[PDB]
């Protein structure tokens, strides 16, 4: 027969606890969004402490035992991914509009028509996005400092992005490049973003050159030079062990003391051959012995050894130099300029190369002066945030107002549709427009201020055109036109929310049978 | 034939015999050769000195 | 509400037991985590090779003692590093070797017929064996002239010996019988028999 | 007793009513996964692992379960789903359904030898009428066969909805694979086209490669990631510090040679390498690994290799592109060498960027064309459930090229059968034919079903089916009523052949033959031995 521990459940049971998780995990990470944001705090389960407001980043630190919520969990991930922001605006939007699907489905309804309706529905409000689709020109940086800063308003570090969203655009170029003169490419594995504790925010900026937590690797080595000549080595300096075995069989009188000048020799010629195209830095990943090290004392070189190898990959692109695997094959096109500084500075109590680039970088390296690797986490996070939403109006010059006016908007077309067309699908179709709308009542629950009057007036307002950019005023919970208020989000941010919130909804609402307590074959 | 402690067949060698076009097949029991034999008449050849078209049958 | 007030008195139903169990069991999986970081500088001997990504401060106290421990540990090791071909002593000499073979040394005594691939692959798998473990006297011949007209359908016989007892029996083939058996499954026999410490799948 | 002991035993028509239970048992579970319109199945591991399944082939697989004649059936439905993928479903429902009929007609005391009998010669007939009354021409129609099969096939799959866009995308990944493997009959094999998953944007914009693309990363980024003119060398030997072997010792008297040996291996492969891209190869593609420097010779010259390929895509990628597996440098003669006669061509091949990775996309190999997919998925389990249902259709399409005869899926062929073999079994002497007869009955459930999964009436449904049925085989002159079936969205008995409802015959063709022969492999028991555990 069947095993003995495995429960298998149906009915209208499956389908309850499926849409009573969903509507719990979206009352639980529901007031973190706009201005008025509250600021949550959660324990990992190694024994951690982190605090954090947006959504995945979090909800990737909760174990549960029904499945659905894992469902929910990994397309938490997806819009992490995909869009790094507004996180917690698809995971309301899908809750809430699965709770508007609940009520429909104790009325006599069968999931067929309810998914027709959704294919229907997001057809029809993507289209209608992409009439109301506005582009605008990316080229001006105080356009783009008031996206930073219209993004960050939903972040409590806003108070320093003055400076701070700034700082933000300056790496969206410096990192910039394409490969061979095309498929541009900006890579934040080049936006390597590193930490230093203590110090005020302001302090913290992007640096034009690399930052690596190294020191000097001998003392009577030179602590500055305005202008080193690059060069990276992927090869030990030290002897190398071949490949196969031979268990020298010493017969005559004397080899030993050979042995040791040959290999003294070839540690010369080899360095000696590096010396060749005279450097003024050495840098490798590998350990170096000192004669290595004895020998470019001669060429006064920097040497530099044990890197990391995406850091080797930063470098290079900073300098623009290339990577050599043999002193025998070093010729000149490899070896890279543009170190326009160079400097050994004790911060703190800690030792850092500062290398100041005075030509074009492509790869750029954070300061982040703080209080506490937790805090600095977060403006790291909120920072990624802000780089990836630059690229992403880069690379599509896309706006639409801010403030969720836009959902109210949209939900007015599809009504108007809904009237146009004709079926009993259109039901659903107005309710889950209804349940677009779950983020400006969350707006005001955030401001805690009057709720329906707004509301109305809102709702009114938008029926009608010339108001679409008119939008809600978090700040003192007022109804004002977004035109002047600055918060703009890019349109593909938003496709992405509506695709993944319906899309999960699909998902969530075909379900009859669960089996519960196999086990892996 | 199936070896042990030996590969019966080489990496280079079959590289050779996919260049010359020939069939390639290596790991056949011990016993059911001699079955072969009363099969399609063919002789083991032990040493390619012994090798020879008599140890060699034909097929359709 | 009633239970309880039996509990206070009486013991007639057990229901508040066994709540010690996982908690004790959880303890100890919270305590044993620390034995990662407790032996990390205790175990590699290549970190003074790790510069730059294991080195924080240097008290040279406990460390080069560290480093004193770890050469007379590899002094130790090397000294030993004496063996690795399979050897064909003679009958004639085998009271010598049975007996006076050395204390503390395991002896693989290896008796078997050459002929048969089981024998063959076995004899080919302690002679690999021989090029990792020099430190394990193996010995091969023909049964024959080491045991009088010995059955021959007792092949490939592995003995173990120290100091003249038997410490490990492997008789026949019935417990190697299949071209299918492989090195690590003969090291781990060997290991089973309490001379090698290494890890097996199975 | 019967000197049985340390065990445990059964007989009568007992046991064989429980040989009913299990079997009757596992039907009821996949009642809601049946052809076109069906519901998914949740299940979960013990980790807790997140799946989700719609066809029972799969769902039954990662299910544990006892009393071995349900491990009969799984087999079974093993065999069916490797024989067709389509209709491997029903095949469970339809045994258990036979199962109860003959237990039953056991039970009105007859000879298991009739039932036996009864039911293998009305499975030979009713094959032979579904080869030959019962399918529906394909073979004239022309790229649209092709997507009213694959609309009838993943229908019960979560796509349909945007499925179109899907099934093109599919089918033209196909229509182009025309290779003759036997020359002198051109075939479409599978696996050699890439599924490979991105859970970023949309499904609703999934991705056809006009090329081929497969999951490699450049070794170092200082290597170009992107080269617009590309010439492929690819080798099955992989690239490292050379030993010659252990078989070959090394031993010298003087130390004079350590500088030479400690050179030479390595001379060895750099001079392997400069053999390699001096002939122009931009493309170098290793199952194997390889180290640094060889990639720093590389990007001194500027050429493209990606290491840790896996073998059989290594092949396919040289057969698309023209190149030539190669596993050594070694020639016709000893001294090694190199030769172009190996240089795969493709136009460009970039390292693109989806979601928050990157893979190798090539494009227009200058040798023939192949293609892949890239699926947009939206959380991994959805692309689980997408990418078998593109495994499924995959076979399905390459089923319905191997034989362009359909049968009108769904479960109108049921009640077609059944009407045809109730027609028979009335026209000899021999009480088999109640047997006979009883199988036609038993046809009679996947249809119903389907409406009971649609929640609408199947009792008239059906009944106004086998009535067009019956009328069509007692009157040849509206034989063509055999063009209606049931349209499981509004419960109408309709023309199947016009909205497209299809699926090969030989789907039902080995139905009939698996279910039969499980039948009688199952039914033959009457008794049972136990043997206590160890």
């Amino acid at each position: 027969v069947l095993s003995q521990n495995t429960k298998r459940e149906s009915g209208r049971k499956v389908q309850s606890g499926n849409i009573n998780a969903a509507k719990t995990i979206a009352d639980i990470i529901r007031t973190c969004l706009g201005p008025k944001s509250m600021m949550k705090m959660l324990l990992d389960p190694m024994g951690g402490i982190v605090m954090t407001n947006d959504g995945n980043a979090i909800l990737r630190e909760i174990q549960v035992q029904h499945p659905a919520a894992k469902s929910m969990i990994e397309i938490s991930r997806t819009q992490d991914e995909e869009v790094g922001d507004g996180t917690t605006s698809v995971i309301i939007l899908a809750g809430e509009m699965l709770s508007v699907a609940e009520h429909f489905l104790e009325q006599q309804m069968h999931p067929t028509v309810v998914i027709s309706a959704y294919r229907k529905a997001l057809d029809d409000m993507i289209s209608t996005l992409k009439k109301i689709s506005i582009p605008v020109d990316i080229s001006d940086s105080d356009m783009m400092l008031n996206i930073i800063n219209s993004s960050i308003t939903t972040k409590a570090i806003s108070r320093w992005s003055s400076l701070a969203c700034n700082i933000a655009l300056d790496a969206v170029k410096m990192v910039q490049f394409e490969e061979n003169g095309r498929k541009e490419i900006d890579i934040k594995k080049y936006a390597r973003v590193e930490k230093i504790p203590g110090g005020i925010i302001e302090d913290s900026c992007v640096l034009r050159g690399v930052m690596i937590n190294k020191d000097v690797t001998h003392p009577r080595m030179r602590r500055y030079i305005k202008n080193p000549r690059i060069v990276l080595l992927d090869s030990s300096l030290e002897y190398k062990k071949g490949e196969s075995q031979t268990d020298i069989e010493i017969t005559r009188e004397e080899d030993f003391t050979r042995i040791l000048q040959m290999e003294e020799e070839y540690i010369q010629q080899l360095c000696e051959d590096i010396i060749q195209l005279k450097p003024d830095v050495v840098i490798t990943e590998k350990g170096i012995s000192d004669l290595a090290q004895h020998y470019l004392m001669r060429a006064n070189i920097t040497a530099i050894r044990r890197v990391r190898k995406t850091d080797n990959n930063r470098i290079a692109r900073a300098c623009g130099a290339r990577i050599v695997s043999r002193p025998e094959e070093l010729r000149e096109d490899d070896v890279g300029t543009g170190a326009g500084l160079l400097e050994i500075k004790k911060i703190g109590d800690e030792y850092f190369t500062f290398i100041t680039d005075c030509k074009d970088p492509k790869a750029c390296t954070i300061l982040l002066r703080g209080a506490s690797k937790e805090i600095l986490s977060e403006v790291e996070r909120n920072l990624q945030d802000a780089m990836q939403v630059c690229r992403n109006v880069l690379l599509d010059p896309q706006l639409v107002p801010g403030g969720g006016a836009s959902e109210m908007a949209v939900a007015h077309a599809l009504t108007e549709k809904s009237k146009a067309m004709t079926g009993v699908e259109q039901w659903p179709y107005r309710a889950v427009a209804q349940a677009l709308e779950v983020i400006p009542r969350t707006l005001i629950q955030n401001c805690g201020a009057s709720t329906i009057r707004l509301l109305t007036s809102l709702r009114a307002k938008h029926t009608q055109e010339n108001c679409e950019t008119w939008g809600v005023n978090g700040e003192t919970g007022t109804l004002v036109d977004m035109k002047e208020l600055g918060i703009w989000e890019p349109l593909a941010v938003k496709l992405q929310t509506y695709k993944t919130a319906v899309e999960t909804a699909v998902l969530l609402l075909r379900i009859d049978d669960i089996v519960s307590g196999h086990k892996k074959k | 034939q199936k070896s042990i402690l030996r590969d019966a067949l080489s990496d280079l060698a079959l590289h050779f015999l996919n260049k010359m076009k020939i069939m390639v097949i290596k790991d056949i029991e011990r016993e059911d050769i001699e079955f072969i034999c009363k099969t399609i008449g063919t002789k083991p050849v032990a040493h390619i000195d012994q090798f020879t078209a008599d140890m060699l049958g034909s097929a359709e | 509400e009633w239970n309880d007030i039996l509990r206070k008195k009486g013991i007639l139903p057990p229901k508040e037991s066994l709540k010690e169990l996982e908690e004790e069991a959880e303890e100890e999986q919270r305590i044993l985590q620390q034995s990662v970081v407790k032996t990390y500088e205790d175990m590699t001997l290549e970190e003074l090779e790790d510069h730059e990504d294991e080195f924080n401060e240097e008290d040279e106290r406990a460390i080069e003692m560290y480093r004193r421990r770890r050469l007379a540990e590899w002094k130790a090791t090397k000294l030993k590093n004496k063996f690795g071909e399979v050897l064909e002593i003679s009958g004639k000499d085998y009271v010598q070797e049975v007996t006076k073979a050395g204390e503390g040394l395991w002896v693989i005594l290896h008796l078997y017929k050459q002929g048969i691939p089981l024998c063959a692959l076995i004899n080919q798998h302690l002679s690999g064996l021989a090029r990792k473990f020099p430190d394990v006297k193996f010995i091969k011949a023909i049964s024959t002239t080491c045991i009088p007209n010995y059955p021959d359908r007792n092949l490939p016989t592995i003995f173990v010996y120290l100091e003249g007892d038997i410490k490990a029996q492997f008789i026949g083939p019935l417990v190697f019988g299949g071209m299918n058996l492989t090195r690590d499954e003969l090291e781990w026999k060997l290991s089973e028999s309490g001379a090698i410490m290494t890890d097996l799948e199975e | 007793g019967p000197l049985s002991v340390f065990g445990d035993r059964s007989t009568g028509e007992t046991i064989r009513s429980q040989n009913v239970m299990a079997a009757a048992s596992i039907a009821n579970i996949v009642k809601s996964s049946l052809g076109p319109v069906g519901l998914d199945k949740m299940l979960v591991d013990d980790i807790g692992d997140v799946t989700i399944t719609n066809d029972g082939a799969t769902i039954l697989k990662l299910l544990e379960v006892e009393h071995p004649a349900a491990k009969v059936l799984c087999e079974l439905a093993d065999l069916q789903d490797k024989e067709v993928g389509d209709g491997t479903t029903s095949v469970v429902i339809i045994a258990a359904e036979l199962l109860k009929n003959a237990d039953e007609l056991v039970k009105q005391k007859i000879h298991p030898t009739s039932v036996i009998s009864g039911y293998r010669l009305a499975c030979k007939e009713a094959v032979r009428y579904i080869n030959e009354n019962l399918i529906v021409n394909t073979d004239e129609l022309g790229r649209d066969c092709l997507i009213n099969a694959a609309k009838t096939s993943m229908s019960s799959k979560i796509i349909g909805i945007n499925g179109d866009f899907f099934a093109n995308m599919v089918v033209d990944a196909v229509l182009a694979i025309k290779y003759t493997d036997i020359r002198g009959q051109p075939r479409y094999p599978v696996n050699s086209v890439n599924i490979l998953k991105a859970h970023g944007r949309s499904q609703m914009e999934s991705m056809l490669i006009s090329g081929y693309a497969l999951n490699c990363v450049v070794g170092s980024q200082g290597m170009p990631k992107r080269i617009v003119n590309a010439k492929i060398a690819c080798l099955d030997f992989s690239l490292q510090k050379t030993k010659m072997k252990l078989g070959v010792q090394v031993v010298i008297t003087d130390p004079e040679k350590l500088d030479q040996i400690r050179q030479r291996e390595s001379d060895i492969t750099k001079e392997r390498i400069q053999k390699i891209l001096a002939t122009g190869a931009n493309v170098i593609l290793t199952t194997g690994g390889i180290d640094d420097m060889c990639l720093k010779y590389f990007v001194e010259a500027g050429a493209m290799a990606v290491r840790r390929v896996l073998k059989r895509d290594l092949k396919r990628i040289a057969k698309a592109s023209g190149a030539t597996i190669l596993s050594t440098l070694a020639n016709l003669e000893g001294e090694e060498t190199f030769e172009a006669a190996m240089l795969g061509q493709a136009e460009e091949v970039v390292q693109e960027r989806i979601c928050d990775d990157e893979l190798i996309l090539i494009k227009n190999t200058k040798a023939r064309t192949s293609a892949s997919i890239i699926l947009r998925g939206a959380n991994d389990f959805m692309c689980d459930e997408m990418e078998r249902s593109l495994h499924d259709a995959l076979c399905v399409v390459k089923r319905v090229l191997e034989s362009k005869s359909v049968v009108p899926g769904g479960g109108a062929v049921e009640a077609a059968l059944s009407i045809y073999l109730e027609n028979y079994a009335t026209s000899m002497g021999s009480r088999e034919q109640l047997a006979i007869a009883e199988f036609a009955r038993s046809l009679l459930v996947i249809p119903n079903t389907l409406a009971v999964n649609a929640a609408q009436d199947s009792t008239d449904l059906v009944a106004k089916l086998r009535a067009f049925h019956n009328e069509a085989q007692v009157n040849p002159e509206r034989k063509n009523l055999k063009w209606i079936g049931l349209d499981l969205s509004n419960g109408k008995p309709r023309d199947n052949k016009q909205a497209g409802v299809f699926e090969p015959t030989i789907v039902k063709v080995k139905s009939l033959k698996f279910a039969t022969e499980a039948a009688i492999t199952i039914l033959r028991i009457d008794d049972l031995i136990k043997l206590h555990p160890e």
